[PDB]
């Protein structure tokens, strides 16, 4: 069942029936993507009958009717993305209605999680191993120390931290950083771990603040342990500021790191 | 830029008022091109002449057969361009009075005499 | 191809943000370039690829491209050279050409167009541009291959333009945009 999020009221649009039990559904732009019988249906949320091509109202994947089964999918501002039992990851561009990247992993791809644009993906394989995939250069980077208990992944929405993501299970969140541009070449690094209260489910990451759903239906916010420095530095002086400095150096936020070194007034901190 | 934005808004009259009052050559040129696109040949030639862009006005006159406005453009131009205009009339054969007048006003008596002989213009 | 070349360079953060979105949003689009953008060589009538390893020369005849200093469009001009024993003043007094440009095509290196007294007599002064450099430089001669599309050239810096662009730029700036000579200034 689909609903419009208008400013004054919420309106039910329609109900839709699929060919089998829906495993998951994703929404972006005017479009929804639903996974059921090991196949994905992409479709419009709103149909106006005049002046559109019928093949753009809905499409089924994989569209060639190959023997491979889709196990997972995601939807961005531009791309339908999905992963298969044959280990294939595919990008379909929505505006020109065509495939645009294809990668094959040695084993099946079990789950996928794009950044807010689609330019980085995290995928989890049949061995529960996590990988960052960059469709823009077709490269894959193995995520270090990735726990097989991980249920999902969220990317950071804050502008200084575009390479930051988190992976989570029932007990913990792990904070990861993809360093793209460095002299050693691109790599994924574990920055730390944060304990999650019982049965809280992560929904949004923003500036190291993690919004979680509780068993009571309410939301609750958790600041990541990798972000404790965001507290007011002046009252502990160096103690919250030194981990701020280290992180702001690594995030290239050097205008913040300058004010921190001004507070320390140490020839070593300037060096 | 005022005439450009007024022309874009469809207010061509206010643009023309600004171009007339200011005397700006670039504004008069732009306005002339808009009038050219609207096929208003007389206003286009006027504003090209006000912009001192005699060559565009000459071309637009030659394409529309405005031999009268070509004569005004010739009489405003140098004696060489008077002779080139005389030659354009001499090639048509219809305006041989303006041709001989322009050769005589340009001071080129040999060709004024040869063409007045050829056209039997005794006056 | 331009977004893949950018990834070989040290991109600043403002451009990096736009380039991440730009890389996705192009790779999404079709895999071809619009035919209307592809530059014609006017000497050999060959369509040239939008970037090439030889630079600002035709891939077929190796003719150097001549560009409008307003817009950097290729100008329907071919540079030509006087035959031995003709002076610059004699060449102007004299001022078949297309039949040379059709013959010389398909060679391995650039060949300059060389022009005799008979071919100079067959030209018209309306079609020919002459760069009157100060000594020690020799004068350079160019033929327009589309007389209906007018070209203008600055008498100070010898930069070449479409005539409408040059008149509009001189009206905007009160002077030549390249060398700042005013329209009312008598030449050297």
């Amino acid at each position: 069942w689909f609903y419009v999020l208008g400013e004054n009221a919420v309106k039910k649009l329609k109900d839709m029936e699929y060919l089998g039990t829906v495993a998951s559904i994703c929404l972006h732009s005017d479009y929804a993507a639903a996974l059921f019988e090991g196949k994905v249906q992409l479709h419009l949320i709103e149909s106006e009958i005049l002046d559109a091509q019928e093949e753009r109202e809905t499409r089924l994947f994989p569209a060639v009717d190959d023997k491979c089964r889709i196990l997972c999918h995601a939807l961005t501002s531009d791309f339908l993305i999905y992963g298969t039992d044959t280990g294939v990851v595919q990008y379909f561009y929505i505006e020109d209605w065509q495939f645009v990247n294809d990668y094959r992993h040695p084993v099946s791809v079990k789950k996928i999680f794009p950044d807010p644009n689609g330019t980085r993906l995290v995928f989890i394989d049949e061995k529960s191993d996590g990988f960052v995939y960059c469709p823009v250069n077709d490269a894959t980077y193995e995520i270090p120390d990735f726990s097989p208990t991980i249920k999902g992944v969220l990317w950071e929405n804050w502008p200084m931290d575009k390479g930051v993501f988190i992976a989570y299970d029932d007990d913990k969140v792990y904070t990861y950083v993809f360093h793209k541009d460095t002299i050693q070449g691109a790599k994924v690094i574990l920055a730390g771990s944060t304990k999650v209260p019982f049965a809280h489910k992560p929904l949004l990451l923003y500036n190291g603040e993690l919004t979680c759903q509780t068993q009571s239906g309410k939301v609750n916010n958790i600041y990541l342990s990798t972000h404790g420095f965001l507290s007011n530095l002046k009252d502990t002086g160096p103690d919250e500021l030194r981990p701020m400095l280290a992180q702001n150096l690594m995030l290239k936020r050097f205008s913040d790191a300058w004010e921190m070194c001004r507070i320390l007034n140490d020839e070593a901190a300037w060096n | 830029s005022l005439v450009r934005i007024h022309c874009f808004q469809g207010n061509v009259q206010k643009a023309a008022q600004i171009a007339n009052e200011t005397g700006n050559l670039a504004a008069s040129y732009h306005l002339a091109r808009q009038y050219e696109s609207q096929e208003e040949v007389g206003q286009a030639v006027h504003f090209y002449t006000r912009a001192q862009a005699f060559k565009n006005a000459i071309r637009l006159c030659k394409e529309n057969g405005l031999d009268d406005q070509l004569m005004n453009l010739a009489l405003l131009s140098s004696p060489e361009d008077m002779i080139e205009a005389a030659r354009y009339y001499e090639e048509k054969g219809v305006q041989m009075d303006r041709a001989v007048m322009l050769y005589h006003k340009a001071g080129h008596f040999s060709k004024a005499l040869e063409l007045a002989f050829a056209t039997q213009q005794f006056v | 191809h331009a977004y893949d070349k950018l990834r070989g360079l040290y991109i600043p953060a403002r451009f990096q943000k736009s380039i991440e979105l730009g890389t996705l949003t192009i790779r999404a689009k079709p895999f071809h370039d619009s035919e209307e953008l592809v530059p014609l060589c006017y000497r050999c009538s060959t369509n040239n690829p939008l970037l090439n390893n030889l630079g600002n020369v035709c891939i077929n005849c190796r003719q150097p491209f001549i560009f409008s200093a307003s817009s950097y469009d290729v100008l329907h001009l071919v540079e030509f050279y006087l035959e031995e024993g003709i002076t610059d003043e004699e060449a102007i007094s004299l001022i078949p050409f297309t039949a040379k440009l059709s013959f010389e095509q398909g060679g391995s290196e650039f060949v300059p167009v060389v022009v005799s007294r008979l071919v100079l007599r067959s030209m018209s002064r309306r079609d020919v541009l002459i760069k009157r450099w100060p000594p020690p430089l020799r004068w350079q001669y160019f033929r327009s291959l589309l007389p209906d599309a007018s070209i203008t050239m600055c008498p100070s810096c010898f930069q070449m333009f479409h005539s409408e662009d040059y008149e509009l730029l001189v009206l905007q700036h009160g002077c030549c945009p390249y060398c700042r000579r005013c329209k009312d200034d008598p030449g050297p």
